[PDB]
């Protein structure tokens, strides 16, 4: 199976860069600071132009001191260390990284289309061939990531960026862990959490299969399967398990979701011995060409409108000052 | 049923 | 005039405190109330019940909390206000600090809120007014409380709020930088480290009011960092059942912009006290506690802890002393 063969060349390469992460692949003065695309609690994201190439990138400036104050040290190293070892069409690309006395830097491909969350909200919902298009992309990405013993743990619409070509690109690996065994952290959003997680059972990759089940549902309906304005009720409703499908759900879609949204870890699609094949063959994915999608030779249902931050917000623009003094030097040397 | 979500359990002061 | 005198007696006490007015062998430690550890105690001689906060000298140190704890003690013992728990005694049994306070048998607001889910706006308004006044009091002494939240507000027998946990209160004419509090209640300034002031409590009030009315707090997640991101976003969605006047108030309280945050402007509290949500509030009436509580916890008699959860009881024995000289 070319499928099995390609994931090994992939494991291999992931593994090289994983043992030997790439550091300082650029520096601040190679870029022009155009615009602040977003802000956070220990960093922001800036639209930049690489001076020599003339290409635009989304650049992440993490204030090293803030990162330590908020205890995000390894979460930070971990995301960087992962993005930098990873390579697949539908994951945002880390082009360059590097650091100052003051900051940490992560230059990503700029994806202007914004995130599926807004779009889905904007337009209400997605046709099933529409939803299936995005769904196909996730299945592959998980197949890839899981191959590397990586749990994503953060599937949700606002984490799926939509490129000019209309394809999904996954962002934010803060909570992704390389885990052979089982793990216990509560971290992903309430609507996408699997029963196991909520019961502090100690979960594994099958969680992402649960979450995919939720994404598909929301993409097809315009709301998640376990919704409630009260946080605690979101949790109860998941553990309960009762899922109702809008009239307009193909019998195929219903069947998929029953197998994805499945408490019985022994019967959940993804965790069985037949693997992702159970999903990739399911009757709801008959009209989908898996290698064409991987190669992006499949026409996308939607496309979003040299910059500019059109589909973004406006923010108070701050100087990127750098101390003459090296800050928190010891704890980030692995970056 | 005891859910460990910060939407159910007592939230401890930022240590 | 009042504040003037309150600012006086608070000063007198703040510079002539009381220490070691009791001893461990004067109470029969009945049960654990909360979790450090707090125990329901009953005094031998008096026979009255109190709540005894027992602080482990060595974890305090190992956790670098000496100023903070020397502090709550110092402040608790010097404040006087209808909705502030009274410190009745204090002393160190040579291995851990002991603060003895009035017992407030009604329980945390927390457990009642979770049990019920959410209070009505009139119920919520009743509590809010009390904190609004308690903060005015406290700010007038130039104090910042910095630990507002349901699990820290006890309901007394009449259904009036009693504030415990002064763990993080500091006297601050000016500005401070310490990052403490509890994630869901932190204002952007304190997360964001450009220093902050007492306006941080009014933001917390907005969080409490919202959580009371709604049942959950405006910025919610199962990890503090995620909560911080939501707070910095500063973006808030309100339940549809929220009244418009309620919606208004929270927008003014949960203002990132210190320049338009209610309570931190020209009229101080009066902007809050005079807002349309509070129209039906007799503030002098609440201060005197001549308002009938919409809710009263079930108290049976001396020593009932039914309003509190159960907890394992470890023993408290004797064997880091030099550091608490003035405790
Ligand atoms: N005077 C009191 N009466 C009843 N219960 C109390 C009292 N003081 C503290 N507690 C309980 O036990 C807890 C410890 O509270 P607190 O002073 O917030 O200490 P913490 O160590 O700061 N957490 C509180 O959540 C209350 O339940
Ligand atoms: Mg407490
Ligand atoms: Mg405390």
């Amino acid at each position: 199976e070319s499928v099995k063969e390609f994931l090994a060349k992939a494991k291999e390469d992931f593994l090289k860069k994983w043992e030997t992460p790439s550091q300082n692949t650029a520096q601040l003065d190679q870029f022009d600071r155009i615009k602040t695309l977003g802000t956070g609690s220990f960093g922001r994201v800036m639209l930049v132009k690489h001076k020599e190439s003339g290409n635009h990138y989304a650049m992440k400036i993490l204030d090293k001191q803030k990162v330590v104050k908020l205890k995000q040290i390894e979460h930070t190293l971990n995301e960087k260390r992962i993005l930098q070892a990873v390579n697949f069409p539908f994951l945002v690309k880390l082009e360059f990284s590097f650091k100052d006395n003051s900051n940490l830097y992560m230059v990503m491909e700029y994806v202007a289309g914004g995130e599926m969350f807004s779009h889905l909200r904007r337009i209400g919902r997605f046709s099933e061939p529409h939803a299936r298009f995005y769904a196909a992309q996730i299945v592959l990405t998980f197949e890839y990531l899981h191959s590397l013993d990586l749990i994503y743990r953060d599937l949700k619409p606002e984490n799926l960026l939509i490129d000019q070509q209309g394809y999904i690109q996954v962002t934010d690996f803060g909570f992704a862990k390389r885990v052979k065994g089982r793990t216990w952290t509560l971290c992903g959003t309430p609507e996408y959490l699997a029963p196991e997680i909520i019961l502090s059972k100690g979960y594994n990759k099958a969680v992402d299969w649960w979450a995919l089940g939720v994404l598909i549902y929301e993409m097809a309906a315009g709301y998640p399967p376990f919704f409630a304005d009260q946080p605690i009720q979101i949790y109860e409703k998941i553990v309960s398990g009762k899922v109702r499908f809008p009239s307009h759900f193909s019998s195929d879609l219903k069947d998929l979701l029953r197998n994805l949204l499945q408490v019985d870890l022994t019967k959940r699609f993804g965790n069985l011995k037949n693997g992702v094949n159970d999903i990739k063959n399911h009757k709801w994915f008959a009209t989908t060409d898996w290698i064409a999608i991987y190669q992006r030779k499949v026409e996308a249902p939607f496309i979003p409108k040299p910059g500019d931050t059109s589909n973004f917000d406006d923010y108070e623009e701050e100087e990127i000052r750098v101390s003459i003094n090296e800050k928190c030097g010891k704890e980030f040397t692995e970056f | 049923v005891q859910y460990l979500t910060r939407s159910a359990i007592r939230r401890a002061s930022t240590i």
